[PDB]
């Protein structure tokens, strides 16, 4: 898929030692254009038992169950998609749906009523069919989200920063701190660099990628 | 964490 070329572009950024050659000039490489159309909002790991749940950007949710299935609420709060570990689909509602489904549609309605009445929206100031997570994993300092889009996700748990990386626009969007939500171009933060800190974050992405490419099924 | 912020 489209990991192999996130690799490839963050190879190049991190090959090009953007924080460590004179003068930085990271604002440059700002590209709106390239602006994500999907990232996670919201996630609550329920992992131990039933799986993953989370909000996208556009108020959907979604939750990945711990055995490979998804299931996905389209924000119009009715229209659901099924998904099977083989990424077979079928399309349903919520006031329609088989009854072997039960169970999973109880589990979805509770994520979606937790994610409405709780938490912060990340990118929440911020305005392609829907996508689904096809993988995630988390380490000690971070949790890695991947979607079906071929978009990865970052959060560093510590200081709530975060990656949204595109293989498609081959950008990454770093959300810094204070919430400031920047996009750039992956090539022009060779070109014009970056600071010390964004640099160690795109470095971290490589290895999570790779953590990805090397795990796959 | 077992949710996001």
């Amino acid at each position: 898929c489209h990991l192999s070329d996130m690799l490839q572009q963050l190879h190049s950024v991190n090959a090009s030692k953007p924080s460590e050659r004179g003068l930085v000039r990271q604002e440059e490489a700002e590209d709106p254009a390239c602006i994500p159309i999907f990232w996670v909002s919201k996630w609550v790991d329920y992992s131990d038992k039933y799986g993953l749940g989370y909000q996208l950007c556009d108020n959907s949710v979604g939750v990945l169950f711990n055995d490979s299935t998804r299931l996905i609420l389209y924000n119009d709060g009715d229209s659901l998609q099924y998904i099977e570990r083989d990424g077979t689909e079928s399309y349903l509602t919520v006031s329609s749906h088989p009854n072997s489904l039960m169970k999973k549609i109880t589990l979805l309605k509770y994520f979606r009523n937790y994610m409405s009445e709780h938490l912060l929206k990340a990118g929440a100031n911020i305005t392609a069919r829907l996508p689904y997570l096809r993988t995630w994993f988390r380490t000690r300092s971070a949790i890695i989200l991947h979607l079906s889009n071929g978009s990865v996700q970052i959060n560093f748990f510590q200081d709530h920063t975060k990656l949204i990386l595109c293989p498609l626009m081959a950008a990454v969007t770093y959300i810094d701190e204070k919430r400031d939500f920047r996009t750039y171009r992956l090539s022009l933060l060779e070109e014009y660099g970056c600071c010390k800190e964004l640099a160690s974050r795109l470095r971290y992405a490589r290895t999570m990628v790779d953590k990805l490419l090397s795990s796959r099924s | 964490p077992l949710h996001s912020t």
